[PDB]
Formats: C-alpha cells, structure tokens, sequence
C-alpha cells in the first residue's frame, strides 16, 4: 500500500491532545529541545503509541469511579485499566504545566461538575489508576478536558504545555512512557499543530499530529518503505507548493524554517500535506521562509 | 528512585534550638521549591517554611522570627533552624520538594519520611 | 480511486452527532420511518451534507457572543455565519426531542457555564444566527454539548433522539435542511451507530455514519461507481463475515435484519466494515440474523 | 406557513365577560398544546391557560375559576371565555401553539398577532 496522508486542509482538522480545532502551525521555543507527548503519537505505519486513541472521542477524557476520596480510573468504555502497560488509560490528558478543569457527567443522572486537577500532588497516580477526587462525590463519571489555568504548584509558574505530567512515580522508567521526540539535527525543527485552549490566558496547545492523521495512519497501515517521507504543504485552491517537510517514521514532521518570524508559523492553515516520495533521513530540505 | 531523606529533630526544652536537614537524591532534572511542613496531634498538615531555588523564603506566621530556612543547591539539601521552640511546635515535621524527573515532564511533590520534634 | 472504508473497529470510532464513542449498532423503532439528521451526513464520494463538519472537534458545538438576551452565532472559527445556506452554523447540534446542556468556555477567561437550551421557543432561530441566551451573561463563548435531559416542551415528553430540532421557521423549506433518509424497503432497514449520551435516562444517540468514516470519505473522494456498495461486517481477529450490508450513495447503510432481537443490534462492535464490490440497488442481501 | 389567527376581545366593564378564539392553519404534521398568554405594557408575558390535545387544562393562579379554556381539535381552534373580569386583566392576549412541522422534526412554539382586552372601572 502506497503511503498517503489525508487530503484535508489543516484548518478542518483537530488537535490530538484535546478536542480542539487546529488554528496554526508552530515551532517550539528555543529552550524546548525535545517533547514527550503521550497523546497524538502514531507511527507512519499506523502503530498507536503512548496513550493515543484512534478517535477524538477518546482524547483528553477520563473515566472512573469516585468514592469521595479518590477516583479509581478505568478505560473510557468501563473496562479495567491495567497498570504497568502504559502511563495512564487510553486518552488520559497529557497536558503538563497547567491545572486541568474536567467537565464530569454521568450516565443516568443529571448535571455536570467541574473537576479541578492539580497534577503535582502525591495523590496524582494515574499510572496506578488513582487520582485525588478533590471534592467529586461518589459515582461513576466520564470527564472531558474543558479549560486550563496556571499550575497551582509551583506557585506562580507560567503555563507550559510543552510538558507532560508526572504520571505518579519517582523513577522515569516505572511509568512506561512513550519515548521522547527529538529534533533530528542539521537545522531541522519539529513542527507542531497548535490549538487555542480556553482559560485565563492566550493558551496554545501543541501536538505532533492532527487526530485525523492518526486514524488515517492507523487504518492505512502503510509499510514505511523509506527512512523519511518528503512532504509538500500545498495550497488546495492553486496547487502550489508552500514548503517541503519531512515526516519521520516515529510519527512527527520537521522542516528547516530559516526564521521563526518568517517560516512555518507564518504559513496559512488552509493547506494540505501531500506525500511526495521516500527520501533519506539526511535529505536536506529547502527552507520554508527567509 | 527520587528520595527525600530527613535528619535532625528530637526532644528539647522549651526555648531551646533544633536543626532539621533534608537531602534529595536520585536521578532528577531540576528541583524548584523546597520546604518544611508539620502536623501536630489532632491537626492537619500545615506549612512551616519554603525556599525557592533563587533563595526566596516564605514563613508561616506562627514561626516567623524564630525559624530560619536555608538551602544548598549544590547538595540539593534544605535546612530548617528552629530557635525559641515552644510547646506549640511539637509535631511531625516533613520535608517537601517539587522535582522534575526529566526535562520533558512537569513537577511532582515529594515528601520526606517525617521526623518528630517534641518540646517538653 | 477504489472506494474504501476505514480499516478500524467500530468500537474505536465516534458518533457524528456528538463527541461520543460508538457502543452499539442499532435499528430504529417501527414507528421511525425516516430520519433527517443534519450532522453525520456525507456522500460516498465525500460531499459533506447539512451542517456536517470534517472533524469531531466541530461536532455539536456552538460559538457566539451573548448580550444577556440573545447569543449571536458565528461559525466555530469566529467568521460570520451567513443565514439561508443551511439550518445552522457548521457543527451546530441537531438533537431533537430533548433539552441541551452546553458547556460554555471562553478564550482568555476562567470558568465554564452550563447553557440550558430549549429548542422550542420562538427565540430559537439558529438558521438566522440567533438563539436565546437564557441567563448566559455578555461575552464571547465556545460551547460543546455536554449532556441532555427530557424536553421542556411539550411538558412530559420522552427524549426522542430520532428527531432534529426546528431550526426556527414556520415553513419547513425555509431552513434548507439536508433531505430526509428513508429505509429503501423490501426488508432493508437503516443501520445506525449508537452512543450512550449522559443525562437522567438511558439515552442512546443514533447516527448514520461514524465521524471517522466522514473524514475518510471527504478525503478519499472516490467516485461512486455503482448504485450501492456491498459491504461485509468482518471480525478482524478471525476474518469471518458476520453479515452483508449495503451503503447507499447518499451516505447511509442498510441491512436485512430478520429480527430486532436477532440481527445487527446483536452484532459485536469490534468488527470492521469492508467494501466488497459495487452492486445494483436491487441487490438482495442475505439476512444478518435468524 | 403556520398561522395563528385570533378573534374576540375588546372593551368590557369590570365584572363583565369576554370570549377569545384562535385558529391554527397551515401545513403541519402535528399540534400539541394550545394556550393563551397575556402581556400588559411594561410587564412580562405570563401564562393564562393552556389545553393539551387530550383536553387536559392548566390555568394561572390569578384566573382559575374565572376563565375557561376549550378546544376543537377538528378545526385546530382554542377558546378562552373570561368571566368576572377586573381591571388587572387588561392586557394584550396572545394565542400560542406547539406545532410539529414534519415527522422528522421537533416541536416549535408559534404565536398569534395579539388581541387587546380592556377592562374599565
Ligand atoms: C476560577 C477558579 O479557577 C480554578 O482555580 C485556579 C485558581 O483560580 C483562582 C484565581 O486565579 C483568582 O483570581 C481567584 O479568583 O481565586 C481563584 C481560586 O483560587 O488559580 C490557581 C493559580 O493561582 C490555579 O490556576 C487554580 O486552578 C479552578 O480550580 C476553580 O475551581 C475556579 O474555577
Ligand atoms: C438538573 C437540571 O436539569 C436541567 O433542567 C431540566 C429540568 O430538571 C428538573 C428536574 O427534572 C427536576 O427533578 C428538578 O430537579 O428540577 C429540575 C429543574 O427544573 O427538567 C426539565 C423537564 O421537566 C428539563 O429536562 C430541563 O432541561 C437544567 O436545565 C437545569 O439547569 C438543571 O441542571
């Protein structure tokens, strides 16, 4: 099966770390030199990684039973969560550097409840299936991430959505995280898909792949023939190539920007990524901007 | 593993002095604030003092002027010098630290084992 | 381009009328002899119909500015909504027969607010871009459907998710609805994808296509060569054919059930719909159950 | 179009009686409840009486025992007879109906144009 990407404009696609429309292409600040997102992780031959689900209806959601003290998590369908098979149930939010506000509803009952999640206390152990109830009364709930706010601890910290939470361990390896993603070098920077996230600030949530890419790749399961996939970002109305990109087998895109004030961030979002050919992982890209 | 180990404490006469120290060890990327908390019989755990990595200190009202918090970033150790101890200072004292396991990961609160301080 | 459907199990896909995971296959009650859903409407060659969006991040969502009395709607990206091109902005909820409870958030502000929507009052005119604020204070909001409850009018009515709301008119044609979908007859009944919807009842929300089918079809844009697409519902672990189905060009599936207690509703949801061939609309299906 | 046409009303002395009628017309699939509302200038619109399609009637507290609501399903007409009228009943009276345009579509509230009722003293 020849490798393909969805023939859909980015502006009609969704973030993969929260159910939000894509609003821009971004690159990370210079002091961000690797990320370890657990959602929005899919390889080019369609292998889901981390806590990534196939569908947006599972993204940044929680399910569990509160006893007034803790919420004991399950998978979103009510199946038990198996610890030490992943850092959290599938779809569990992975937004570090903020407090979460999760809208909780119940099957068979009225009303919604705002669930406020500090991800720093020692009671936050999603990797063992338990997080603090923080006032949520006993019952079975499904919650979806609704908005975010500055982290409660450390006090006064700025929001930093380039991080993932600590899923409840004193050693990195114990939580079976998806591996980190690094810029491959030679001027290449990672490309992120940004979404505006509600809350008391100008919050921009980055992810590595739109959710519709993930379900497409998981369905296609195309053999990754090459070391890197050369892409063109194409304006669908004219067909003109707005810039070359590389998609790497681990499931991320890069580009050589030659500028953060004139580069991929300045591209329009009504464009489409088109696979061109398999190239060497060392194929040197033409810079997007000047 | 990331671990907080407390040392010091014990019994002193009212008016006496005590020093508490807490060392953080294990593989970690950064430590933000470090602090001391305490819990007395019948009460909830409450803040005593915190110190940021720049050295900024905050104290609880009940101990301002008597307790002093200090920090040595090179050894990742936080210190509490307790002077003019009175019977209301009797509690289990806990070391606290917000630690980043790796550069990609957010902070987590870690605690020491807890050490009794008794003022007769 | 050969016609395809996503190679993904139904249980991993989403409803197209609300961001909910699919939990069962269903057929309509006997007294439901046509539906007119405005979301979840896509042709087999990828033409979006009604208010259907490409991505789940637009589904059952609203955006607009309240003045305390009315909410003046826009499209979800904030661009103006132009009346008389459809019944509502893209993605606007289409759940008739219930009250809506929409979780409202804002960019740049804290907090969420439950917005309670009666779809019967004369102030509910989404097709003209305006709905009653019902206590929502002044501001710009984004809202997503959170849960539902029995309709306020007529008082005492049961929830009936086989309906769509009246988008604010005294003449049906004025709102430019997507056309109704009818069972073709001769033992063929329409097939629906069910999702559990939170609220004080055992609410099951039917839709005609999973949202991931819609973004796949919109991307593939495969020419509809035949009058009907013969499908097999296949268990991916064994490869066994669990039943024949027909997908019709307007974007709906049918089957011959031979029973509501023994038919498609009893099929497992871990299966995959696989295109077999183009057939005549007169192709006689083998019954699913006994 | 759905159309509500009201008739009746007018001026009456305090203690007198008046009758209102309202006819629903146009292409429609179903009609549920029909009712009467009233609004005086500067005040909010308030319920007077409704009657369901089965004939179940509900009245406002201020008018129970004095007003009578009736309905003719074959003509889709609702009627209000008001007895023992006092000056606080002076208002514009509106006909109301919850109508289902088609079998696939939910109900909508439709309103008549309004008829003035004036009770002098
Ligand atoms: C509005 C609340 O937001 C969350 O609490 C956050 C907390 O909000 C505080 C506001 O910042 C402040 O203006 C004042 O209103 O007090 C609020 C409550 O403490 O701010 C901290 C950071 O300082 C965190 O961001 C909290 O998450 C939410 O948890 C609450 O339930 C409220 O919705
Ligand atoms: C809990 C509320 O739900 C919505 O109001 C619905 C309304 O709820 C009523 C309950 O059914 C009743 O038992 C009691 O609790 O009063 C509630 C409020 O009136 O019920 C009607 C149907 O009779 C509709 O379903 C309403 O939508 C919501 O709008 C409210 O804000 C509350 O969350």
């Amino acid at each position: 099966r020849p490798f393909t990407l969805p023939n859909l404009p980015l502006s009609s696609l969704s973030n993969s770390r929260a159910p939000l429309p894509i609003s821009s292409i971004g690159i990370s600040p210079d002091n961000v030199q690797s990320v370890q997102f657990q959602n929005g992780r899919c390889t080019l031959d369609g292998r889901l990684v981390g806590t990534t689900p196939v569908s947006l209806s599972h993204v940044a959601k929680i399910r569990g039973t509160s006893n007034g003290t803790v919420i004991n998590l399950t998978e979103l369908d009510g199946t038990p969560f198996h610890p030490f098979e992943g850092p959290a149930p599938i779809g569990f939010p992975d937004l570090g550097g903020c407090d979460w506000h999760i809208n909780m509803t119940q099957f068979g009952h009225s009303s919604q409840t705002q669930y406020d999640v500090d991800t720093t206390p020692d009671t936050f152990v999603p990797h063992l299936g338990s997080i603090q109830a923080n006032g949520i009364g006993s019952g079975n709930y499904v919650g979806v991430l609704s908005w975010i706010s500055p982290p409660s601890h450390p006090s006064g910290s700025q929001v930093d959505l380039w991080k993932i939470p600590n899923y409840g361990s004193s050693i990195t390896e114990a939580t079976h995280l998806a591996p980190s993603v690094y810029p491959p070098g030679f001027g290449e920077v990672l490309v992120f898909f940004m979404s505006k996230m509600p809350g008391p600030g100008a919050y921009n949530l980055p992810c590595l792949l739109p959710q519709e890419y993930i379900s497409h790749l998981a369905s296609e399961q195309a053999p990754t023939v090459g070391e890197a996939a050369l892409l063109h970002y194409v304006d669908p109305d004219t067909g003109r190539n707005l810039g070359e990109f590389k998609a790497y087998p681990d499931g991320f895109l890069t580009c050589v920007p030659n500028g953060a004030s004139s580069g991929p961030q300045q591209l329009p979002i009504n464009g489409v990524f088109v696979f061109v050919s398999w190239v060497s992982r060392f194929y040197q890209l033409k810079p997007v901007g000047t | 593993q990331v671990q907080l180990q407390e040392s010091g404490g014990g019994l002193v006469q009212a008016g006496g002095s005590l020093r508490l120290s807490c060392a953080a060890s294990g593989r970690m990327f950064s430590i933000n604030s470090m602090g001391w908390y305490r819990q007395a019989p019948g009460k909830e755990r409450e803040l005593v003092a915190t110190i940021s990595e720049a050295g900024t200190t905050t104290y609880a009202d009940s101990v301002r002027g008597r307790f002093t918090i200090a920090r040595d970033n090179a050894k990742n150790t936080v210190y509490l010098q307790m002077n003019s101890l009175n019977p209301e200072d009797t509690a289990v004292y806990y070391c606290n630290a917000y630690i980043q396991l790796d550069s990609t990961i957010w902070f987590r609160a870690y605690w020491g084992q807890g050490t009794q301080v008794t003022v007769s």
